[PDB]
């Protein structure tokens, strides 16, 4: 969570629920254009299409670029973009590793940018 | 949560597939034998994004099969302990709530939730509910919740959850 | 544990079993269910096809039936046998039972309507202290006139729309854990102040909602004097600076109130309840999986299926089809000229000015977004759910009927059973229900001598102890040989045929076997079978004392998909219909473990009360033939007493206690002993067919008009109808099951496999000449000598193709093989 429970997941890129969604639907249009898909794949695809708070790729690219501009930890870029708290406090009001790291005056700004890109 | 880690596999190829399309066969066998496995070391692998390289295929002495080390970039979901995630509820019960966070199910205790969410009997949608009906969690709703623990069953890793923080309700 | 609390409190047990306790019904509320229940249980015509095996008078009939039991705690069988004069001839007992769960349905809706009024009034207390909607009295009234759980839901969603953001303030009101975000862009656009121009459209959605049920534009579309894009430039803002985005976001704004106006819901509910066509397409997996081998073939090429065209359990099979990608189905009021064309004009203005037309252009596809994204979505699944329950209920209605007939067999008589299986097993039962004897006798079959020595064993058993009816166990042409084995023996009083799946589970049940585990397992099936033809009800009670035993039976192929908890009691209650129809006596319970499971179907009683009464009965060690000894020795409550004591039958061997006459109506039974002219007159009327001809039964009704207990004419006749034959079990007398039953008990032939053109595997019997073929069940008839020759039939192995003709007695396996 705030600290790491395993010992290997530091050196791995983190994805939203929309980066997963846009890559998974690319697989289908590769596959039935050319065997049946696994049930766990279809279930995760349905789940991540349900909670897809970015329905366009360029919104994803802009959000990822601005989250990199915020210069926070690589888990925490995708921890909050696909989460959409309406309260910048909700951010500190939750994730126990994001309060004290940053001050409040940017948080509601990145929240309203996130809900604008929604 | 959802990660993009490059990781390993060992493909045993039968001598049947030793024609012009053996490397393709190694790719399809990696897809067939990796996409959907519930490993405990890396949680849930969802989809193999790409093939990094197909290694040197060592012929196994006396067996005929060829062992190929395959390195692959894959999308991987892993429910870390002590994280707040949005689930979809699929069953209500007195012992707790059975939700579905995607690839996995999830159990939430009746005493781990706040004491304002009580059972609703003899109703055509069965649910937990508040006495003033502030929030109702019927079938196919979104619920923010904090999973408190992760344990390995080696076949389908389920997580136990709770709701002791703000906003951990219907969205 | 809790049965002691059940034993402590004094009430009928099934009322105590209910999740909500029964409350006293004031006469308005007493009436309120009766109209509502009758409308929603009998006056409702089901959209799918309905049949089984009445009028506005039922509205009164249910109403008097309601308060006679809600206020006075009388169970259904007590009304259904003693106080049926309040309801005859309008309702049957299973319909009297069917009323009872609708009491349970009413109780929630009344409770929930109370629950929502608490919110609305609190927000009514919260709104006034602060174009937002006002909490109208019509809003209160829409909560007041709720006549369905669906109607409750729409108001609740509608309430949660304009006031979902009140919940943090309601939490603050509750404080006098906080609520986060929702999902609809509403929440951002509500905070963006878009509701001002949402107010500025053609109509209020409720004003639009009234235009639906009128089928005309009753309230004319209010044209604000601007073109629609000008209101963008008023407050295009940081949310949606684009004038199209506020204008499209207006459409997302306004469509959802259109989606969540409750008046919109019912008219969309009403239109869809009949005007809806079903379109079904198989998936890519369904391309392979749709075939005549699956049941999904009839659903393959069926386009624009009417909702009425749905057969009695057809939609449940449709419901199974989407589960594994067999079939993907869509439902629509339109055909494969839409419904929207009427809807578009009902919210429209016919002026050709581009100001009005762009306003209409704003109005047209906005409400389209309401129609497609929400109303074709949300009401569709609710339509599905309503058809889901009806399709589910028909199977349970059928399975209740299937168990109804199995309890409808009438039962002194000495019965032997033959247990086909080559282990052939045989056993007798006594005239008093005890197993008499049993003998291992392996029968098979060139050489025939190993069967020969045991044929004379059978007529030995005729002359050892002389029986009346001997029974066989119908299997795959095993008891067909055995019905001929016994037929020669009896020819020196008859032999009957009955199936044994209930006997297999009697073997399968541990506790059933646990009395006689040393007795052979396969021989234990005839133990039930001999006792089954002795009596089915005691037999079903013995084999199916546990709950999932009835689940272990197969009343229907689709019996696993219906909801078990409402499945089980539907089957469990029809037991209680039949058990108190004949009665029960505690002497046969304490004597026979064979008859130890009948006590929990007693009206007012059950397992929890009846078991603790059983142990007290063993402590006192004197069983209750005396119905007043229940009152004295057992010290059991009058609410339990005056319900059950009439349904506890007593064998007279130890005289109105040996009748289906309640102790509360023995007084009118004393008035009919005088008509013979204290037990001398009691025997004279009960023994003679001639005291009933002159029995002045209508004369007893004359003083019944004076006292106030009148209209007992059939009830007094029921006392006369009781005394004509003492404890006459009105179940149908046992009948030899016919060829269709025989062909479906021996080969267990599914009538689905009677379908002509169906692939039936059939191995050749050989040349006797046409070649006969044998199926795995064992049907053997010759293929007709016209069509079939190597390529018409391959001699030596099986034949599998289109079937032509099947014989119910000659097992005709006819196949063209070309």
């Amino acid at each position: 969570s705030q600290l790491i429970f395993p010992k290997e997941f530091e050196t791995a890129e983190t994805l939203l629920n929309s980066e997963v969604h846009m890559l998974l639907e690319h697989r289908k249009q590769q596959n039935e254009s050319a065997q049946e898909l696994s049930e766990v794949f279809m279930k995760t695809l349905n789940y991540t299409a349900r909670f897809s708070r970015f329905k366009n790729r360029e919104t994803i690219a802009s959000v990822r670029s601005l989250l990199l501009q915020k210069k926070l930890h690589k888990f925490e870029l995708a921890c909050l973009a696909n989460l959409c708290p309406e309260t910048a406090e909700e951010s500190k009001a939750l994730i126990p590793s994001l309060e004290g790291r940053f001050e409040d005056e940017e948080l509601q700004q990145i929240l309203d940018d996130i809900q604008t890109k929604r | 949560m959802f990660y993009h880690i490059s990781l390993e596999h060992e493909i045993l190829l039968h001598p049947r597939y030793f024609g012009p399309n053996l490397l393709n066969t190694v790719k399809q066998k990696l897809f067939t034998e990796v996409e959907g496995t519930c490993t405990g070391k890396y949680g849930f692998v969802i989809a193999v994004t790409t093939i990094d390289n197909i290694g040197a295929g060592v012929i196994q002495p006396g067996r005929g099969f060829v062992l190929y080390p395959v390195k692959y970039k894959a999308i991987v979901f892993r429910p870390f302990k002590g994280e707040v995630v949005d689930a979809v509820v699929t069953q209500v019960n007195k012992v707790g709530l059975f939700t579905e966070i995607g690839p996995m199910s999830c159990f939430i205790s009746r005493h781990s939730i706040p004491s304002e969410m009580e059972f609703d009997p003899n109703s055509n949608p069965p649910c937990y509910k508040t006495m003033d009906e502030d929030i109702v969690i019927q079938q196919d709703d979104e619920i923010r919740l904090k999973i408190v623990g992760t344990r390995v069953d080696k076949n389908d890793i389920f997580a136990i959850g709770s709701l002791m923080d703000d906003y951990l309700g219907l969205v | 544990d809790q049965d002691n609390e059940i034993r402590a409190t004094d009430l009928p047990e099934r009322f105590q079993l209910r999740s909500i306790p029964v409350k006293g019904a004031e006469d308005d509320e007493l009436e309120e269910e009766a109209d509502w229940i009758y409308r929603n249980a009998f006056a409702t015509p089901t959209i799918s096809l309905q049949e089984s095996c009445k009028g506005p008078s039922t509205i009164q009939k249910i109403k008097e039936a309601l308060g006679f039991m809600r206020n006075q705690h009388f169970e259904v069988p007590f009304i259904a046998f003693y106080r049926k004069e309040y309801v005859e001839p309008e309702l049957h007992i299973n319909d009297l039972w069917r009323v009872w769960q609708w009491d349970e349905k009413w109780t929630q809706l009344r409770i929930r309507k109370e629950n929502l009024t608490r919110l609305f009034e609190k927000m009514q207390a919260y709104q006034y202290e602060q174009g937002i909607r006002a909490l109208d009295t019509t809003d209160m009234e829409r909560l007041k006139d709720v006549q369905s759980m669906d109607e409750l839901k729409d108001v609740y969603n509608h309430f949660l729309l304009y006031y979902g953001r009140d919940i943090p303030k309601m939490q603050n009101a509750a404080k006098a854990l906080k609520q986060a975000s929702r999902r609809d862009m509403y929440t951002i656009c509500q905070s963006a102040g878009l509701d001002g121009l949402a107010k500025k459209f053609g109509l209020t959605p409720e004003q639009f909602g009234e235009n639906l049920r009128d089928s005309y534009q009753r309230h004319e579309t209010e044209q604000f004097p601007a073109e629609p894009l000008e209101l963008a430039k008023d407050y295009v803002c940081s949310q949606f600076p684009t004038p199209e985005a506020v204008l499209e976001g207006a459409r997302y704004m306004v469509a959802l109130q259109i989606a969540r106006e409750p008046l919109v819901r019912q008219v969309l509910r009403q239109t869809f309840q009949e005007r809806a066509k079903l379109n079904i397409t198989p998936t890519k997996k369904g391309r392979k999986d749709v075939d005549e081998a699956h049941y999904a073939y009839s659903f393959k090429y069926l386009k624009n299926k009417p909702v009425k065209e749905l057969r009695d359990d057809q939609f449940l099979k449709i419901c199974l089809a989407e589960d594994e990608g067999l079939l993907t189905t869509d439902i629509s009021i339109d055909l494969k000229q839409t419904y929207f064309e009427e809807i578009k004009q009902f919210y429209y203005r016919d002026e050709f000015s581009h100001q009005v037309q762009e306003w209409n252009r704003q109005r047209t596809m906005a409400i389209e977004r309401a129609l497609q994204q929400f109303l074709y979505v949300q009401m569709a699944k609710e339509l599905k759910n309503k058809l889901l329950a009806e399709a589910k209920e028909y199977v349970i209605k059928a399975c209740s009927r299937k168990l109804y007939n199995w309890l409808r067999v009438a039962p002194g008589i000495r019965v032997l059973g033959i247990a086909f299986s080559h282990p052939v097993f045989c056993a007798l039962v006594n005239g008093e229900g005890e197993v008499t004897d049993f003998l291992r006798l392996p029968h098979f079959t060139e050489e025939r001598e190993k069967k020969a020595q045991d044929i004379e064993t059978l007529k030995k058993f005729l002359l050892n102890k002389k029986p009346h009816v001997v029974t066989v166990a119908g299997e795959n042409r095993d008891a067909q040989m055995l019905i001929e084995d016994v037929k020669r023996i009896v020819h020196e009083i008859g032999v009957e045929l009955v199936d044994n799946e209930l006997a297999i589970l009697y073997m399968n049940s541990k506790k059933s076997e646990a009395e006689f585990r040393d007795y052979p397992p396969v021989l234990r099936q005839a133990v039930s079978l001999a006792r089954r033809i002795q009596d089915p009800l005691i037999e079903f009670a013995q084999v199916c004392s546990s709950d999932e035993d009835i689940l272990c039976l197969k009343f229907h192929p689709l019996q696993e998909h219906v909801v078990k908890e409402e499945l089980l009691n539907a089957l469990y209650c029809e037991f209680i219909n039949r058990v108190n129809e004949v009665g029960v006596d505690v002497n046969r319970a304490i004597a026979h473990p064979y008859s130890q499971a009948l006590i929990q179907y007693v009206c007012g009683l059950g397992p929890r009360k009846g078991t603790h009464l059983l142990k007290i009965l063993k402590q006192n060690n004197t069983r209750l033939e005396s119905r007043t000894q229940l009152v004295t020795m057992c010290h059991m409550g009058p609410k339990v007493f005056m319900n059950c004591a009439g349904f506890l039958k007593i064998d007279t061997a130890s005289v109105l206690d040996g009748s289906r006459v309640h102790p509360e109506t023995y007084e009118w039974a004393r008035k009919m002993a005088v008509d013979a002219l204290p037990a001398g007159a009691l025997e004279e009327i009960l023994e003679n067919p001639e005291r009933l001809k002159d029995l002045d039964l209508d004369a007893f009704a004359e003083e019944l008009e004076r006292q106030g207990y009148g209209d007992k004419h059939i009830t007094l006749y029921d006392i006369r109808a009781e005394l004509s034959c003492r404890y006459k079990d009105l179940r149908t007398a046992y009948r030899s099951p016919n060829t269709e039953e025989i062909f479906n008990m021996l080969t267990k032939e599914t009538p689905e496999t009677f379908y002509i053109g169906k692939l039936i595997i059939c191995n050749v019997t050989g040349i006797a000449i046409g070649v006969k073929t044998r199926l795995d069940n064992g049907v053997t008839g010759f293929i007709p000598t016209k069509f079939l020759p190597e390529e018409r039939v391959k001699v030596g192995m099986t034949v599998h193709c289109r079937i032509m003709k099947i014989d119910i007695e000659k097992f005709s396996a006819d196949l063209t093989c070309r």
